[PDB]
């Protein structure tokens, strides 16, 4: 349950990998 | 009230400051 922690929507974990390893 | 959306995604994006270094290797933002 990490997606809800960031935002209720419009937020994916796949976004962190874009700039960091 | 100032109109500006802020969330974890915004915090997550802000990572480009420390991330996206790739050292001296330059590549399209992707």
């Amino acid at each position: 349950g990490i997606v809800e922690q960031c935002c209720a929507s419009v937020c994916s974990l796949y976004q962190l990998e874009n700039y960091c390893n | 009230f100032v109109n500006q959306h802020l969330c974890g995604s915004h915090l997550v994006e802000a990572l480009y400051l420390v991330c996206g270094e790739r050292g001296f290797f330059y590549t399209p933002k992707a």
